[PDB]
């Protein structure tokens, strides 16, 4: 979690294994794709309630209607004074919420990891964990996905 | 910021008509008087002539024109200074026009006055120029407002004490 | 619901490149996968590539590997094609799919298709 | 004019403003002159302003 | 930075008979003064509640 990867792709999170049956990258498809989607939704929405149907053709006034043009101009000046700050402000908070939105996903993952990695696997901070038994291809995936077989292992304890 | 000027000379403007403006409603340190920036004309020894002056702006910032038609109450005191029952009122100019007519009629008492005087305004580009006509119910321009723009400025409603 | 449009049928002279468009009803911002499939007439299937999601990774079968390049407008919710080279083996029909998720997994939704025949 | 149709109709007219008293009667005859039109929802009445103007 | 002040606010006036000038120029001009203060609490009552959690 210290640091982000470049040589993973297909996926904002995933994990990693250094097993003697090989050593490579791999994604979380379940999660990767579920954050996907609110972030979808998410811009989805705000181009929806950003509607632009409308007239917009500019009027002119003569001389003697100084008073009409300045309250014509003050019109449109003061919309798009007011639409810059929404655009801004709803663009700006929204990202902080996704910053935030990919932090909690990560963080909880690598906690629903722990859950189904007991303390068979000797945690050691830096976003990893140090294995007490042997594990093949068929057990690393078992912690990748949603199935685990930990009373089968009781090395060391 | 302006730059108040004489558009039309007294001495030398009307040298055919009365120039002296008296009016009590206007009175000044408690007697006849009259408005600073305009004039009131009449007909001397009986006679209106017909008056054709024009105004050329030979300035690159425009010039603020004040003119205004005089309304008698009744036709006593309209024969009695223009000696014409009727008189009309023309200015004209490069984009601007327009003919008065003087509406004679008793008015209810304001001012302790009967006839009315309206006034009116119009602005000269550089280079442009003004022609006025009439043959009674006149109020001549005597100064004229040449304005410069300028960005912040405005009008304010206030008591507050200067400091 | 959603429905998967493709450009209209297209004729090309040999050795030319075409160009197909496929877009989806509705097309706001998107990230499903999509692909391409050929058709030979009176043949099976027979599998061309894909995009993944927003990753935007790209992958082609070894048979060309250089002649079929697709990229993904997904704020249009678009896929495109600049397939090149082309030949008389080549005459066949394209389709374009989509998996349902930002990988390049199997896929259940289909477009109309396109014929695309090549001769002078 | 009666409008025989179904959509509206813009209709134009222009009123001559003559310098002086010499073209105002070598053009129409009348050193007083009117002219008028008048619709069911609209009329008004207009006259020459015949004065020198600048050029 | 986004609460951006530069503008003329000088106020007009109008006669009697534009009394339907004084009454749409009144909305406009009360119409951005309620949309500035809900955006100006809504803005700092927002981010305060982020900074509480933030620190
Ligand atoms: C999570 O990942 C693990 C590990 O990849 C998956 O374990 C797989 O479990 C199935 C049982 O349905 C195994 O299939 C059987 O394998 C035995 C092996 O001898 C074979 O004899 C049977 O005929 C049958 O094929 C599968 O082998 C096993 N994976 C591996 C790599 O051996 C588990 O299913 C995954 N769970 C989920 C929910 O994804
Ligand atoms: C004033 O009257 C005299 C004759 O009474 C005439 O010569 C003169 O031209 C008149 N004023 C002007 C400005 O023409
Ligand atoms: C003033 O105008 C009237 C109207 O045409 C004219 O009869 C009269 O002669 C003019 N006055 C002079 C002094 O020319």
């Amino acid at each position: 979690i210290e640091g982000g990867w470049t040589g993973m792709v297909d996926g904002w999170y995933g994990y990693h294994h250094q097993n003697e049956q090989g050593s490579g990258y791999a994604a979380d498809q379940k999660s990767t794709q579920n954050a996907i989607n609110c972030i979808t939704n998410k811009v989805n929405s705000v181009i929806e309630k950003m509607n632009t149907q409308f007239t917009a053709v500019g009027k002119e006034f003569n001389k003697l209607e100084r008073r009409m043009e300045n309250l014509n101009k003050k019109v449109d000046d003061g919309f798009l004074d007011i639409w810059t700050y929404n655009a801004e402000l709803l663009v700006l908070l929204e990202n902080e919420r996704t910053l935030d939105f990919h932090d909690s996903n990560v963080k909880n993952l690598y906690e629903k990891v722990k859950s189904q990695l007991k303390n068979n696997a000797k945690e050691i901070g830096n976003g990893c964990f140090e294995f007490y038994h042997k594990c093949n291809n068929e057990c690393m995936e078992s912690v990748k996905n949603g199935t685990y077989d930990y009373p089968k292992y009781s090395e060391e304890s | 910021s302006f730059e108040r000027f004489e558009i039309f000379p007294k001495e030398s403007s009307w040298p055919n008509h009365t120039v002296t403006g008296v009016s009590a409603s206007c009175s000044h340190n408690g007697k006849s008087s009259f408005y600073r920036n305009l004039l009131w004309l009449t007909g001397k020894n009986g006679l209106y002539p017909n008056l054709s002056k024009s105004y050329v702006n030979n300035k690159e910032k425009e010039v603020l024109v004040l003119w205004g038609v005089h309304h008698p109450p009744n036709i006593g005191n309209q024969r009695a200074l223009y000696h014409t029952e009727n008189a009309y009122v023309s200015v004209v100019s490069s984009h601007y026009s327009r003919r008065f007519t003087p509406e004679i009629a008793k008015r209810p008492k304001v001012r302790d006055q009967e006839g009315r005087i309206n006034y009116y305004w119009t602005l000269l580009e550089p280079g442009d120029t003004i022609i006025f006509e009439a043959n009674g119910n006149l109020i001549a321009p005597w100064y004229a407002f040449a304005l410069s723009r300028g960005f912040g400025s405005g009008i304010i409603t206030s008591n507050a004490p200067m400091d | 619901q959603v429905q998967l449009v493709q450009s209209g049928a297209e004729v090309k002279k040999p050795g030319s490149s075409v160009k197909v468009s496929c877009k989806a009803s509705g097309g706001t911002f998107s990230s499903y996968g999509i692909s391409w499939v050929r058709q030979a007439p009176g043949q099976g299937l027979e599998w061309m590539g894909g995009i993944i999601g927003m990753f935007g990774t790209t992958n082609y079968a070894q048979k060309f590997q250089g002649r079929v390049t697709i990229t993904a407008d997904e704020f249009t919710s678009t896929a495109y094609m600049e397939l090149s080279s082309l030949r008389s083996e080549d005459t066949a029909v394209y389709y374009c799919a989509r998996g349902g998720s930002y990988y390049v997994d199997y896929f259940h939704h289909w477009g109309q298709g396109t014929l695309v025949t090549v001769s002078s």
